[PDB]
């Protein structure tokens, strides 16, 4: 006779697989450990597909595997995690100066610029040179976040801490503070941050303020979750009376992220993510416009043709729920949510017309709010 | 993976292995209806209420075919097989690829038969099939 | 032998030897319907199910004729023959040459009679015949 | 606070926390009907009369959804949850912001299920839910 | 632990270890009735009264099964066992999980037997069992 | 060997060698009922109980036939044979092939006779037969 | 006298759990074989991909009836959770180079084992 | 229609791409010297083969 | 006998496989890992031209 | 080996059918019994004749 496998192939294994769930951006995990078989200074950035394909890095190393395990553990799963090589030098010859770290970062973009999120873990925790990253992630279209493991955040009076020295001055980083042995940035960033599709209706996750991680436990404290997360009980969020960070507290048995991943007093993470998506979409659509048509003439005819891209991206974004609904909050009267202004080329002289660089188009937004707190009064008359 | 527009070119139906091809025109060519109501609310003379839930998970399906369709040949062979005395299941299952909406059953049976009308033009042939269990699939892509 | 377009010029019906010619206008001039449903599904109070299949293989046929058709004369003679007391079968059988779809019966009987309406124009005459057995033919050319 | 024009952009419905979005076209997309009549007048053979008032404060609601609506996914999950054996309330409540007309209920239950029709275009999916109590809200803005 | 809606998917019956599965359709598939009246009031010719209470704590149960149910096989084996000469108890007990309403008995006996009707569709098979003692369980969840 | 759907095309009955063919329409064409109750429970004035089991293993069968059925001829010959003075058994036995449910007897006797009604259409002819022993067969395929 | 320990193979791997999965596999293989032989051809598109997916989607349905698959309830909470899910890869993106092999991509199926009982505990607290 | 030609979809991306194209040479330029042979120039046609299935793979991951 | 009796002008009448077809009347051969040297077919990955001769044998898997 | 086990095999209250008898380890384990390399090769030569059995039971020999 003959086995049935000659025409088919049916396996039976015991593992956990999660849906594909394409997303916006991919994160980067940079540390000092190198495998030298794929990452040795020739490919400072490497791709992957799933935890199975992770073979080069040790299946028990603290940096890569102990964070990638959390990263690939979201109920919908991200894809194509990126592994870095940046700070392969141990910070620098003189660790007191970060000048080596900035140069190390400057040499990793050139190999590949595809990642959007930066997560360093199992090392570089609260190191003095790490501040250079905070200097470097600004003036850059990316997001970098640092999960400190322990510090004097519990005292709202100190200043030597990360979130204390930089507090309300930086607009593109956040600190996922916890206790030790918990790799936390991977749990939410690029695991829930990535797997969101903004082109669909009502898919605007403005909060990020009530969300569960893959697998991790809670911290403890009641009035100490005010020094951390810098959140006033009722009135609002005060920047002076705490450090703005995140801790993943629980209230019922339900453990969830808290404070909504702020970066300054009232700058939430989703507001950054949505604008970055808008920018990275308009750039791609503009690129796909010089390549289809042969030429774009240097007149109003071609100027409105370039204006056609933002005028469609804003329309596609207001559907998602990022732009306000054409109503002035002050009065509730009529006021346009978004306006696009196009300069007139009719007057621009030939001297600057020979550069083949168009003038600038301007666009106006109106951010769409969310809710983080509720108030009820319950007056009883008997 | 955007939720694309609906189209009949992405709906797939399988009847005992082979596909269903010849379908009549109209907004309703394959329709599945459940057996009985899901439940029943009973309110007494005082104002209290009690809900009762049934265990009948069964469904019927109606397929409309042109007079010239290979599925018509397959069904009219299966009908004669049942009339002869043989009784089997011939599972039927259908789904939409755009939203994963649809269902499947394990053992169906021919319940009705069409009327052979000749007339001057082509006329529909309607077949009604019945299952003892019917499992819908949850539309995961909304 | 391509599956040609449907046409009434390829449908043949025979009623006790002679053909049927005078047929009224419409999309339904010769219609055959089965006696009863093929089966019945019974679902109990627990969720189990049981299907029951009938042994009734019988059918009825409806023919619509103009007031001036030799088939009308033949049928109105057969009706009087039955009324007198004679009872016989007069087999009827019809088929489509394009797809071999149709059926046959061995012994029919006149069951209904038309209404003689004169009025200002011509009106249909509908005859309803009933058999005890009805064997469809499997459409082999799809 | 003038009584503005009616619009579907000010009607809000909530089904177990999440909103209802995908609704079919028509002048009737969410319809609530009471259980039984409010009362009954009985007039005797002499001319006297007696009115009787019921204690049945119950209602049913019918929702019509497109084949591609997240509420359809939520409802088809709840239906399977009920079929499995779990039984819970999932409160539903809806209101109009222009006149505060509408109502609320505390514990509903899926009573009917839609028919999965594919056809050539999109078709409605109708869900029927039933409560044991239904409290309307008095329209205070006329 | 809210008093959920009633459903046949939460009622459990056990007959001599094994469960009961195949039950016929209807609002009454397992019915238990007590032996005799609880008491009797006797009023004399003067107006005085005296109540009398019985010591008969016995009950009968009626089970309706489809012609194809493993419980039918078990019962028709037990009947033949009794006919042969062996006599034993085979305890039966049933309960509803939503309100802990039901009862149990320690030693039952087959009292009636069904009628084997074939006909054209499926028919009920009714078994009647009798106990010498029957202890109901108090519904603690109302 | 799946438990197929029920059908009258798989039920076989044999009456003294020859088969039974002409049966009237209805959900009950061959019905067998036992002689007496299986047992009797007696509860005394104190609360004790005692069950009593009978030794009467006898049954009766009712067959409904059309006015034109060869089984009717066979039965009306057997009736005249009994009236003449001859007395014999003519065993009868019937079974369902789908679940091996049914029974057999060794010596039957005609107990009742039909009423010859002519009227305008066909009417049932009911025969009632009685055995002294009746052995059911245990349904082994559930 | 009766068999004991339930024919284990490792700490808590019972024999019937192996037997049932082997039956599922050997049934799906036979049904797949009986599908290339009836139809002439199975095209290399989503249309043909769902046609192959139709076999496990029926075997799982026929198995949950038997009592091998769990009854759509998460044991942790008793809340809703699908017992079995079938995932089908999308052929829309697979290049022509690997489309010429005439070997389809892989379909994935998720189970939920249905437990049993081997031991019982009763307490019998008497108050007098 | 029979099922020999692909269905107007590029397998690489699933994007649009014609299944078959027919190209006809232009006779406007062909000189009289080769026009006297009474033999026409060549027409070209492009296909796209429609695949089939010979093997299947299923995974059957059980969670318990 | 089967190659000839196919009509390509009809819809869906493309027998691209010819890979699962029964003959008129004939019997099977034998072997399990020897049906790889013949037919040159890899078990799972594909069909390798180096590891066998490409031919046909009319095997059976069930009674089929 | 055969009868003293087949008697028990065919003795269940419902009976199985079509018991299969093997020939695999006809060599006494191997030329050098310390190495199992002959036994694996013996097994590898019994599938090719027929792959229909599902359960393997060795008895009256090959014990431990």
């Amino acid at each position: 006779k003959l086995p049935y496998s000659r025409v088919t192939n049916v396996t039976l294994t015991r593992t956990d697989n999660f849906p594909t769930r394409r997303g916006f951006g991919t994160q980067l995990i940079l540390t000092h450990t190198a495998v030298s078989g794929q990452v040795d200074a020739t490919k400072r950035t490497k791709l992957y597909a799933s935890l199975a394909e992770v073979e080069a890095d040790y299946p028990a190393n603290t940096s890569v595997y102990k964070a990638a395990l959390s990263a690939f553990s979201q109920n919908p799963r991200p894809i194509r995690l990126k592994v870095g090589y940046a700070a392969t030098p141990t910070g620098g010859d003189d660790a007191a100066k970060k000048a080596d770290f900035i140069t190390s970062l400057g040499a990793i973009l050139n190999y590949d610029q595809a990642f959007y999120q930066i997560t360093l873990d199992a090392a570089l925790r609260d190191q003095p040179y790490l501040d250079g990253l905070v200097e470097w992630v600004e003036a850059q279209p990316k997001i970098a976040m640092i999960d400190s493991n322990a510090a004097g955040h519990e005292d709202p009076a100190n200043t030597t801490v990360i979130a204390a020295r930089h507090k309300g001055t930086v607009e593109r980083t956040a600190v996922f503070y916890h206790t030790d042995s918990t790799e936390y940035l991977a749990a939410s960033m690029a695991a829930y941050m990535s797997t969101r599709v903004f082109d669909d209706a009502n898919s605007a996750y403005t909060l990020k303020f009530k969300k569960a991680p893959g697998v991790r436990a809670i911290d403890k404290g009641s009035a100490v979750v005010t020094a951390i997360t810098g959140f006033v009980e009722q009135t609002g969020q005060s920047e002076s009376a705490g450090h703005c960070a995140n801790t993943l507290i629980d209230i019922g048995d339900q453990e969830f992220l808290v404070e909504g991943s702020t970066l300054t007093q009232n700058v939430f993470l989703d507001e950054i993510h949505a604008t970055d998506w808008i920018i990275a979409r308009t750039e791609e659509e503009m690129l796909s416009l010089f390549l289809n048509n042969d030429r774009v003439p240097f007149t109003d005819q071609g100027m409105q043709q370039l204006a056609s891209v933002p005028r469609a991206i804003m329309q596609l974004a207001a559907r998602a729920g990022i732009v306000a609904l054409d109503l002035n909050p002050l009065t509730g009267a009529y006021e346009p949510a978004y306006t696009i202004t196009v300069p007139s080329v009719f007057d621009i002289p030939e001297s600057q017309r020979k550069a083949r660089i168009a003038p600038a188009i301007q666009v106006r937004f109106r951010y769409a709010g969310a809710v983080h707190y509720s108030v009820i009064n319950y007056t009883m008359t008997f | 993976m955007a939720m694309k527009a609906y189209s009949m070119l992405n709906v797939t139906a399988t009847l005992d292995g082979r596909r269903v091809i010849g379908l009549m025109d109209g907004d309703d060519a394959i329709t599945t209806s459940p057996g009985v109501d899901v439940g029943t609310m009973l309110v007494g003379a005082d104002g209290s209420w009690l809900f009762s839930q049934t265990a009948d998970k069964s469904a019927t399906v109606v397929i409309k075919l042109k007079p010239n369709s290979p599925t018509h040949r397959q069904l009219t062979e299966k009908w004669m097989a049942q009339r002869a005395g043989r009784l089997v299941g011939f599972p039927f299952d259908f789904i939409d690829s755009a939203s994963n909406e649809g269902g499947t059953g394990a053992e169906f049976f021919i319940q009705k038969a069409p009327d052979d009308s000749k007339g001057n033009n082509a006329v529909v042939r309607e077949w009604t099939i019945v299952t003892g269990e019917w499992t819908p699939t949850i539309p995961t892509l909304l």
